[PDB]
């Protein structure tokens, strides 16, 4: 449509921003979770795609919960001053409000909290995008029509 | 000042409490769709237009089919949560 | 065949877990913001554009002032949850 | 092709539930100013083209009935549906005047498989209630 004055995020920075992809395919036997066949295909399609948009993308594979927390926390402590935004894509097993690491479960809220305005001042007023591909329960949609 | 929760956008592959479909050979529905729309319009559509289109794609184009009747012919609808305060374009 | 959860849109005055501010004299912030944006653009902007502007207005133009130090200079950010599969315009 | 079809006789029904006075058993105080909001909202939505009706101090059964009945009406000639809830709230629930009710229970009535005449049409819910007690301190 019409790109009206400043109703749009300023995209005039040195770079578009960092894009972190967490590709969790294999999980510890104890978690009861199985292999997520087809996830590498998503990780490849996604990485190419976000690189095309101008993002500096990084792909992480089979991360533990501690690793995801740490990896995201260090990403929030970087200097994003010259970045237009930040993106994070999580590909894994999930249940309501939680996402699976290879060794267990961690709250999605805790992962994204690292980037709140009071905890990541260099991404203040900048869009923080999270694309999440994980189940959120067991209920299946039967449809209609 | 700015709220600590502002400027966040969460695009979940499925609505709260449901299941998300994925092909062992094709990749997941949400991702296939997302990447498709982004290739085509990523640089000329506002983020919400892109995600609304992804919502339509997953909702229409797909329908599961397993040997098990319980998981047979099921639908999926992505879910977007926005705390953004401006329109987002990845270009210009 | 379409999902039974599709085409729903929830606009919450605030994000999950926070307090929603309301002025006993001028009404709540969310409603004040929603009405002004709607009165001026309800017929030319797509639903997400409107709600995004409401988000911005509530985030900026507002900041409480209370006696108890616990409620002074507090902020707020509305939340939009969308399962829409098309763009919405209240006209034509 | 990318926009909902608004080519209908009516824009749609708009239910405004305006809870201001709650039972003592709930321990919730009067919601001053909610009437100011309800009126402003009534003009806006009416002005957009909604056939809006305002229900006051509804009980939890009342709100369930209002939404159930509304979902059972015939929206064939409606472009969409809208509901506005102004009340006290807690994570995942909204306050009736006699207690609390799950939001998911109020909206469920309009699911595709429970409201055929709204299938593929937008269903909008504007909730002005609390969702917790945490406060946003802000930054910068």
């Amino acid at each position: 449509r019409d790109r009206v004055p400043t109703y749009q995020y300023n995209m005039n920075f040195e770079k578009l921003g960092k894009c972190i992809i967490i590709n969790n395919k294999n999980f510890d036997k104890v978690t009861g979770m199985g292999v997520r066949n087809g996830t590498d295909k998503d990780a490849e399609a996604l990485f190419k795609c976000f690189r095309s948009l101008g993002f500096d993308v990084i792909v992480y594979n089979d991360c533990s919960c501690a690793k995801m927390q740490d990896l995201l926390k260090k990403a929030s402590e970087e200097d994003h001053t010259n970045a237009a935004c930040f993106a994070c894509i999580l590909l894994s097993h999930g249940e309501e409000n939680v996402i699976y690491g290879k060794d267990g479960v961690t709250p999605i809220k805790d992962l994204t909290a690292h980037f709140r305005g009071d905890r990541c001042k260099t991404l203040l007023e900048k869009p923080k995008l999270f694309f999440i591909q994980a189940c959120r329960g067991t209920e299946l949609d039967d449809g209609i029509q | 000042k700015i709220p600590v929760e502002a400027d966040f956008l969460f695009a979940y592959s499925t609505v709260p409490g449901y299941y998300s479909w994925r092909s062992p050979g094709r990749g997941s529905w949400f991702v296939q769709a997302l990447c498709s729309i982004l290739e085509e319009h990523g640089k000329d559509l506002e983020i919400m237009q892109i995600l609304t289109r992804v919502n339509d794609r997953v909702a229409r184009h797909f329908e599961s089919q397993s040997d098990d009747p319980h998981f047979h012919e099921k639908k999926q609808i992505p879910c977007v949560v926005s705390m953004l305060t401006k329109e987002l374009y990845f270009s210009q």
